[PDB]
């Protein structure tokens, strides 16, 4: 369990290392993990159906790599139990 | 260029299946290829889109408006979406 980036909430982002860290435990593929963090992140958020738009990001994989202007202070991508795993907020 | 599956604006998406070599060719590392990539992707195309290449990622995540592909070039693939 280990994180390598993440600009966001700190109560916000350990509440994601938490549930993330539970869903490594649990699930086992790529879509599998991705599926449980993508459906469970979205409780501990609320969800704003308000003009502002955003979704969760799922990456749970081995090495592939990204470099974007993502929303401000609104992405935890983290690199855990050898697998990386990425998740923002939709720009 | 290839593709998994699609579900997207096949216009924009078959036009970037063969923009991207100018950043294949352009950059030398993934996650420069994929930045090159993209900017030209956002300068072509709209200021609104999501693209992550490489290989070994997963993702199952809800998509945009109008586009939802993986279209891969020689193993070395592509996640689209707007």
């Amino acid at each position: 369990y280990k994180i390598i980036t993440s600009y966001m909430p700190e109560s916000f982002e350990q509440d994601a290392v938490q549930i993330a860290l539970i869903a490594v435990d649990k699930y086992r593929q790529l879509k599998d993990i991705a599926f449980y963090i993508k459906h469970e992140y979205d409780k501990k958020y609320p969800g704003s159906g308000k003009a502002t738009e955003g979704v969760y990001h799922c990456i749970v994989g081995k090495s592939f790599a990204s470099a974007v202007s993502h929303e401000t202070r609104q992405f935890i991508h983290m690199k855990v139990d050898t697998y990386h795993v990425i998740l923002w907020k939709s720009k | 260029a290839v593709i998994k599956n699609a579900d997207m604006s096949e216009e924009m998406q078959a036009d970037a299946v063969d923009c991207a070599t100018q950043a294949l060719e352009k950059y030398n590392i993934e996650k420069d290829i994929a930045a090159y990539i993209k900017k030209e992707f956002d300068r072509k195309h709209n200021p609104t889109w999501h693209c992550i290449v490489g290989r070994n990622f997963g993702s199952y995540v809800t998509h945009e408006t109008k586009h939802f592909i993986y279209f891969y070039l020689g193993q070395v693939a592509i996640l689209l979406f707007k």
